[PDB]
């Protein structure tokens, strides 16, 4: 995997690349 | 949530393969 | 004509900003 | 739908909150 | 994203003097 | 509880008082 | 280890590389 | 108290490990 400290459009967009057609939830909240 | 794991530290495919449906 | 795959990676833009702190839900199925 | 309107047509940043987390 | 690991030092740097006789109370978890 | 704001934002010799010992 | 007198700001910066993700405090009073 | 042990004289990584929560 591209192993990095991802943030911004660097992250959640990448899910849809791997997370598939199921869906996802975004918790910005630490 | 995800940030402590992935933005503060590096997250691998299957570490977030848990974040989806 | 209808590329959700692109709509999904573009919208995913507008999903994060508007809901960057409240976060968001998505299901690519739908 | 969400994948019907925002795609063949563009969406305004306000209605976008209809489908938020 | 922002690095507090670095960013904080400047800060953890500042807690001491400005604090004086009192000193500070930190927690590198939240 | 300050480390998340006083990082990307600016606080000096007057706002951080809130978190000092 | 490095061992010397440890006073002023120089010390407050020591518990940062030694204390970890746990947390800390600082008491200036000897 | 905290300083006299490490500042006046020398202090060691473990003698210092008690100054953490
Ligand atoms: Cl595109
Ligand atoms: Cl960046
Ligand atoms: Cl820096
Ligand atoms: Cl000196
Ligand atoms: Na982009
Ligand atoms: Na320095
Ligand atoms: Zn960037
Ligand atoms: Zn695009
Ligand atoms: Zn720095
Ligand atoms: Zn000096």
């Amino acid at each position: 995997f591209v192993n990095q400290h991802l943030c911004g459009s660097h992250l959640v967009e990448a899910l849809y690349l791997v997370c598939g057609e199921r869906g996802f939830f975004y918790t910005p909240k630490t | 949530g995800i940030v402590e794991q992935c933005c503060t530290s590096i997250c691998s495919l299957y570490q977030l393969e848990n974040y989806c449906n």
